[PDB]
This record gives structure tokens, C-alpha cells and sequence, in this order.
RNA sequence: UUGACAUUGUGAAGAGACAUAGUUUCUUUACUUAUUCAAUGAAGCGGAGCUGGAAUUCAUUUUCCACGUUCUAGCAUUCAAGGUCCCAUUCGGGGCUGAUCCGGGUU
RNA sequence: GCUUGUGACGGCCCGUGAAAAUCCACAGGAAGGAAUAGUUUUCAUGCCAGGUCGUACUGAUAACCGCAGCAGGUCUCCAAG
RNA sequence: GAUGGGGAAGCUCCGUUUCAAAGGCCUGAUUUUAUGCAGGCCACCAUCGAAAGGGAAUCCGGUUAAGAUUCCGGAACCUGG
């Protein structure tokens, strides 16, 4: 109100400098960028096979929290536990003398592919879970297969990354399961169950159903309207 | 959350923390001592019939000196060698690679009692 | 044999565009927003000669729509516009010669000089002296629009093509005659080696296909196929006809 | 023109050495009658909006 | 230069067999993601809504449009003044608004 | 008067007769600055400093190219009666 | 004529701001100390290429066997600090 007054601005074609606004949405990216972003698109543009695609299908973030809870109280070994173990049968052994069972059975999530895989088809592995950002995903593709060829509930899990933190490894392609410490035995089950309804049992009708061929909006606007107009008269 | 808001089209290189050089072991093992030292830069006195009456009539020194140096090294040669203040140092290439120096002595200073100390007459 | 003059024009050494003296590349504004939507304003701030091209240029002055600055642009000047007279660009934008609206806003009979081909070009078509289309109707649906080139030609190009209303200044530079050889040396100086020419059937087997014979004489037929190679093609390349045109031309 | 004391390289009005006065005349006169014309075309139009 | 094959995918109309069910093969025309052209300090795209109001209302809106600048050879920049919210009040400084939402496909 | 420099003009062109470094000015108003004391270094005066390389001579009926001290060739400025 | 690149068996060829994440300046932030980063503009993009083009600044007098707008004598001017 003082001295001070009210000038508004007029931002509209053939005067005024135009205001700061936020490009983002025009910014010229890196091709890095480009090139990581438009495999996304080129990843689903296309019809993508039904042998692809039954991934995509990921677990979701209640059933899988409680996979990762009964999974995280099965961590392998940490670097310190072992050499802890180790001076605990380096020390004993020597002088109490126990035949190497001077240790109790170990109860740990199995990992690495190329473990897993043959716990797959020796029949002894009882729960599965596989990565759904494998890169190279020739490399975990055959596991769907497999367990359902082998009679073993798995699970497309979310998280290359987290399924290696409940393992201490950057990454890991598949979690799993041999054992399971008799408490919880029976808790197994129900997690088991919840996931065999979203996998293992659908599957079959996954197997025939040709994934992505998605439109991105500029031509599905185009498209949405096309079929409204020259129709409703 | 919440992505960035970004003013401008460009995507510029992300400024990156620039880190110096920690040698685990040596450049050279012991530095170069000095290649010019004013023993190196003046290297022999010029004695003509002409630079004598240089010497004579003009209060200058004359010097045959390193090519490698400038008039700076050449001013401070003199000065740390001879114990005088130059007036200004005059150069040239003389047709067989050799620098010739015309310095010329402060008036307080004579270049011809300067030269019977050096040892030329 | 040698290889034909017309030959080693492509290699483009001393033949190349004498380019020193050249305003610049004269061409319409980028195609954005101001364009795009409404107009924008400018002033022909000086109207110039460009050398090697006998029809003025225009310098048109323009506000930058994002930063505080002044743009400048390079028009091929129409015919009658002036020093001070102001310019608008864009769709909705006044009928008035020297203006750019995109071919869809102009009615049938309208006249458009440095009118693009695909939109955005920043100009192609009638650019030189005296040259202008002529629209000959719109196609609302699939939004085109029909022109009339300076050779009579019927293209129909999109209507968001951009053209400037008018016909290009320096008309009928071509009717005062070169009465010599010097004004014919001094014009094609600041164009391109290409003057002066000599005729083949003065020339040697090895310079040409017309070179050679004890009389002076094209010796075959100098309609050469279109499927004729480098080297061969001299005289009338694929003449659909050849003689004296008896009857009244135009377009049919 | 930077050896030179800076009343060398003006005149003491406004567009010194820059434009040359009855091009500061035009400057102004065209800048207060437009300024001024942009009210007229203004109100004239507030008429059209309040009654059409 | 002209043909076939590979780069080569996706729909719809119509023909082509086992001979009037769909795997597959093409003449017409659509699709965008490969491939190709163009321009720009990848600047305002596409979808929705504010207002406006021509519209004629056949239930109430069934809709289509427009949605800051044109007598003048002036001037148009300090994340913008105005509004308003905060620091615990400096001198200075920021948020929201001004400048409608939504999709990150530069067009 | 001769040569030469500069001016204001005029004739000519389908020819209308380079760039860039650099220096200045202006529009702008981010700022900064006094009453017991601030402001100024585009005003004057004052201090220091200015490296490297080339610098001789010929440029021609002998110092260059023409097997050479060859009647040839080889860009240019000054110009008395 | 490099560089990102794209050609080519390869010597290399194309291209020169070009399908590139291309850089650096005011000075404040310090009063742990010397330089991190807080603003903010800038996208300006190699480089080489005229001893007749462009171009910061010097003249007179004297002097040498042979140098001088370069020495000496006097009298200036320019640029940087």
C-alpha cells in the first residue's frame, strides 16, 4: 500500500520476456539417458512373448515383507561370525576332540544361480526367489520352468539388489530355501501358499498370454478419442 | 518424493570434485640444481679495440653471455658478480651464437675502474 | 580420353560459390511458440543488396521471447516493404504484403514469396528476383494447401507452411540485356566459375564427346538417356522434345 | 578513446555519445504519446467489454 | 536401373487351402517401435479444466469455437512488483501466489 | 604549376566494392557511500616496470634465378630546371 | 586443421561445433586457513593461416673504419603494477 504498486506482467506472445519456468520436461539428456529410457519403451511397445512377461508379474510389498522378514532370520555367515566359529572349533576339536560337529547344523538362505538351480532339480530347495532385473534375463528365465517342471513353489521377487542384502552380496539373481529352523516350520506354509496363488499355479494361463504392446499417450490420446467420435453420432 | 526442477534445457557436466596428485613415489629423485646460475650467464668478457672504447668514453661492460638468458638475468648477474648498479642492459646476437651484452653502469659506478679489478687492460 | 569439364565441377574446387561478400543465408524465422500460436512483431531496420543475388534482403529486427535481447533475421526483401514498416509473423497474423502466415490462413489468390516446402524450413520456394506463388485452394481435412510454383508447377504442401506475402523485389532484372562480355564477366565474379564457356564441338575427343572431327559437328545425337553415365551426358540430358517451340507454352 | 578524459567522448544529456538528440527528441516524444495512446485504446475498450 | 531374399514388426477390409470353422499367403489402409528426413542455447507439446459465449436448448447441456499484444522507426533484463505465509526480527532471506491441473514422447 | 594528402559532391553497376582481435560510449539501476566527517583515482601530480627474436650489406648489364661477374628474368616508395 | 564421432584390412579418410555429460568469471563465502563453494551471468568451443590486411606507444640533434627512429644528448608518449 505505501509507496508501492501494483504493475501485474503480461506474459502472452510479442511482449514481455518470458518467466522462468520449469523445463524439465524438455531438457536435453545425456544419451545415457536416452538410451536407458527408450529400451523402457521399446521394452514394451512391442508384443513381448509369454515365456518374457510372466516377470513383470512381482511380488507384492505385504506378502513380500514377511518373505523377506523369514528370510533375513536365515542370513548366511558374516566374515567375523566365521572366524568367530572358526577359533570356536580351532580352539575346541584340537583338545575336546568332537568329529567336526563340535558346531551345530547351519540353517542359511542357498544363493548364487548356479547353487540354486540344482537344488531346483535335486528336489531339496522348498522356496525360490528370483530376481525380476536380471539384465542378461536369459539367466533366470528357465527358473519358472524349471520349478514348476520340478514341483517347487518360487517367487518373482522385486529386488536384484535387496535379495543380495539378505545375503551380504551387492546383488543375487535367486534367494532360496533348504531349511527352515523347526519354529519357523509351520510359518513357512503360509507364505508358501500366498505366493503359489500368484505363480505357481497360475503359470499355465500366464504361459499363453503375450505381454506389452502398450501405446505411450500422445498415441493413445490419439486412439481413446478416434473410437469415441466417429461412433457415438 | 519429489524429482528437480531445472530452469534450463541444457544438461551441463555435472561439476566434480577435482582431486591433486599424492605421489607414492618420487618425480625425479633429486631436483635439478640451478642451470643458470651468474657464473652460467656471463660467460667471458668482450675486449675489442671497440669495446675497450666502449668501456672508455661510455661507462658500459661488455659481455659475451648464455643465449638461454634475458635481460633480467643478465642484470642481476652483473650486479651480484661485479658489486654494481646497471643503468639498463642493452643485447644483440652476434653472427656466430654468442650474446653480447652492452650493459651500462650507473653513473655512480665506473666501468673502467670496474674492468682493471675484473683484469682486463 | 579425358575427363569432361562438366565432370570435375562436382569435385567442387575452383568452381565452388564465391561466398566473401554474401550477407548471409537469408531465411524466415525458427518456427516456434510466437509463430506457432499468434504473431509477432519486427522492423525491417534496413533493406540491403546481397551480392551474387539480384533481389534485396531485408533485415528484420526481432525481440527474443525468452531472453532480454534483440534477434535480427535475413529476409529476402518483397516487393514495396520499407526501412521502419513493422512485420508480422505467426497464424493469426494481418494480411498485408511483407507478413509470414502459415499457406492454411491465406485465402485462394493469395501471393507468397520464400513459402517452405515442410513446415519449419525457414523458406525454399520463389526466392529469387520477381518470383512468387500463388495459392489455388486449401484442403481443410488433412490440412494441405495447392500452390503454382514460378514454373507452373502444381505441389500441394501442409497449410502450418510458412510463406510472406508478396512478390520479390528487383522484377524484370533479367530484360535489360548484358550488352557485353565484361557485364556477363563481372556478374557470374561474385557467383561461381562458370563463365566463360566453351563449346565441346570446339574441343578434342579426349575433352569431349562433341570434341573432334576435321569439320566442326556433333557428329550423333545430342539427346543423351537419363540412364547415361558421367562423361557421356552433354547436349539435351533426356529431352522429352527438341526444336523451335512453335505455339503458345504455359501450363496445361 | 581510453587514453581521453570522458567529457571527450560525450554530451551532457541523456544518449550522449549514442544517439544525437533530434533522435532523443523522437525517443521521447514517440515514447510519451505511445505510452500516453496506450491508455486511450485502454479505456476505449473497457467500454466495449462493459457494453456490448 | 529393375526383381528376389535379409534388415521386417503391428492391426482391419477383401481374396488364397485341408475343400463354408483359423494356423498360414497377399491386393486396398491403418499402427509406431526399427529405419529415413528436418529444426531448436531439445521453450511452452498432448490430455483435462477455468472463464467467455456464438450455439438450439427437445432435460440440462447433447456441443463447436475463442480463451493478454496491429495508426507511430520509442522503452520492455536483476528467480518480478502486487498478494500472503514463515525466521523469532537487520541490514537481509525464502516458500506459495502472481503464471490451472495431469502424462516426463524436445517438436 | 608538379607531386601528394584531405574534403564536400558527382558518374557508374544483373559489379553496389572483407573479416576478426581491440577500444570507447549509452540504456540499465545490482549496489556502495557524509557532518563532524564520508566520496572520489575516466582531473592533476607522483613511483616502479616494459621479456624473446630480427636489426650489417646486396637488391642487380658482379651480391637473387638463369652451370658464370651471362645484353634475359625478378614486387615497390622519394623524383630539380 | 586436432577433438566427440562415423568411414576404412590398414597407411588413414570424412567431418570442425559437427547426432558430445565439451567449460570459467566475478568475488563472496574466511576471521579453525587458505581455498572449499554460496549466489549469479555466460554456452561464447580447439587450434594454425598475412614481416603489403587489422594494429597501444618516439621524435629532433650528434656520433661509427663499418650500427642506429635501436648508441649518446635533449625532449615525449604507451601499456601493465
Amino acid at each position: 500500500n505505501p509507496l508501492t504498486h501494483s504493475t501485474p506482467k503480461n506474459f502472452g506472445i510479442g511482449q514481455a520476456v518470458q518467466p522462468k519456468r520449469n523445463l524439465s520436461r524438455y531438457v536435453k539428456w545425456p544419451e545415457y539417458v536416452r538410451v536407458q529410457r527408450q529400451k523402457k519403451i521399446l521394452s514394451i511397445r512391442l508384443k513381448v512373448p509369454p515365456t518374457i512377461a510372466q516377470f513383470q508379474y512381482t511380488l507384492d510389498r505385504n506378502t513380500a515383507a514377511e518373505t523377506f522378514k523369514l528370510f533375513n532370520k536365515y542370513r548366511p555367515e558374516t566374515a567375523a561370525e566365521k572366524k568367530e566359529r572358526l577359533t570356536k572349533e580351532a580352539a575346541a576339536v584340537a583338545e575336546a576332540k568332537s568329529k567336526q560337529d563340535a558346531s551345530p547344523k547351519p540353517y542359511a538362505v542357498k544363493y548364487g544361480l548356479n547353487h540354486v538351480v540344482a537344488l531346483i532339480e535335486n528336489k531339496k530347495a522348498k522356496l525360490v526367489l528370483i530376481a525380476n532385473d536380471v539384465d542378461p534375463i536369459e539367466l533366470v528365465v528357465f527358473l519358472p520352468a524349471l520349478c514348476k517342471k520340478m514341483g517347487v513353489p518360487y517367487a518373482i521377487v522385486k529386488g536384484k539388489a535387496r535379495l543380495g542384502t539378505l545375503v551380504n552380496q551387492k546383488t543375487s539373481a535367486v534367494a532360496a530355501l533348504t531349511e527352515v529352523r523347526a519354529e519357523d516350520e509351520a510359518a513357512l506354509a503360509k507364505l508358501v501358499s500366498t505366493i503359489d496363488a500368484n505363480f505357481a499355479d497360475k503359470y499355465d494361463e500366464v504361459k499363453k498370454h503375450w505381454g506389452g504392446g502398450i501405446l505411450g499417450n500422445k498415441a493413445q490420446a490419439k486412439m481413446d478419442k478416434r473410437a469415441k467420435n466417429s461412433d457415438s453420432a | 518424493k519429489a524429482l528437480k526442477v531445472r530452469t534450463s534445457a541444457t544438461f551441463r557436466l555435472p561439476k566434480t570434485l577435482k582431486l591433486a596428485r599424492a605421489p607414492k613415489y618420487a618425480s625425479k629423485a633429486v631436483p635439478h640444481y640451478n642451470r643458470l646460475d651468474s657464473y652460467k650467464v656471463i660467460e667471458q668478457p668482450i675486449t675489442s679495440e671497440t669495446a675497450m672504447k666502449k668501456v672508455e668514453d661510455g661507462n658500459i661492460l661488455v659481455f659475451q653471455v648464455s643465449m638461454k638468458a634475458n635481460k633480467y638475468q643478465i642484470k642481476k648477474a652483473v650486479k651480484e658478480l661485479y658489486e654494481v648498479d646497471v643503468l639498463k642492459v642493452n643485447t644483440l646476437v652476434r653472427p656466430n651464437g654468442t650474446k653480447k651484452a652492452y650493459v651500462r653502469l650507473t653513473a655512480d659506478y665506473d666501468a673502467l675502474d670496474i674492468a682493471n679489478r675484473i683484469g682486463y687492460i | 580420353g579425358r575427363v569432361i569439364r562438366n565432370q570435375r565441377k562436382g569435385a567442387g574446387s575452383i568452381f565452388t560459390s564465391h561466398t566473401r561478400l554474401r550477407q548471409g543465408a537469408a531465411k524466415l524465422r525458427t518456427l516456434d511458440y510466437a509463430e506457432r500460436h499468434g504473431y509477432i512483431r519486427g522492423i525491417v531496420k534496413q533493406i540491403v543488396h546481397d551480392s551474387g543475388r539480384g533481389a534485396p534482403l531485408a533485415k528484420v529486427v526481432f525481440r527474443d521471447p525468452y531472453k532480454y535481447r534483440l534477434r535480427e533475421e535475413i529476409f529476402i526483401a518483397n516487393e514495396g516493404v520499407h526501412t521502419g514498416q513493422f512485420i508480422y509473423a505467426g497464424k493469426k497474423a494481418s494480411l498485408n504484403v511483407g507478413n509470414v502466415l502459415p499457406l492454411g490462413s491465406v485465402p485462394e489468390g493469395t501471393i507468397v514469396s520464400n513459402v517452405e516446402e515442410k513446415p519449419g524450413d525457414r523458406g525454399a520456394l520463389a526466392r529469387a528476383s520477381g518470383n512468387y506463388v500463388i495459392i489455388i485452394g486449401h484442403n481443410p481435412d488433412e490440412n494441405k494447401t495447392r500452390v503454382r510454383l514460378p514454373s507452373g508447377a502444381k505441389k500441394v504442401i501442409s497449410s502450418d507452411a510458412r510463406g510472406v506475402i508478396g512478390v520479390i523485389a528487383g522484377g524484370g532484372r533479367v530484360d535489360k540485356p548484358l550488352l557485353k562480355a565484361g557485364r556477363a564477366f563481372h556478374k557470374y565474379r561474385l557467383k561461381r566459375n562458370s563463365w566463360p564457356k566453351t563449346r565441346g564441338v570446339a574441343m578434342n575427343p579426349v575433352d569431349h564427346p562433341h570434341g573432334g572431327g576435321n569439320h566442326q559437328h556433333i557428329g550423333k545425337a545430342s539427346t543423351i538417356s537419363r540412364g547415361a553415365v558421367s562423361g557421356q551426358k552433354a547436349g539435351l540430358i533426356a529431352a522429352r522434345r527438341t526444336g523451335l517451340l512453335r505455339g503458345s507454352q504455359k501450363t496445361q | 578513446y581510453a587514453t581521453v578524459s570522458k567529457t571527450h567522448k560525450t554530451v551532457s544529456r541523456a544518449y550522449g555519445g549514442s544517439r544525437c538528440a533530434n533522435c532523443v527528441k523522437e525517443r521521447i516524444i514517440r515514447a510519451f504519446l505511445i505510452e500516453e495512446q496506450k491508455i486511450v485504446k485502454k479505456v476505449v475498450k473497457e467500454q466495449t467489454e462493459a457494453a456490448k
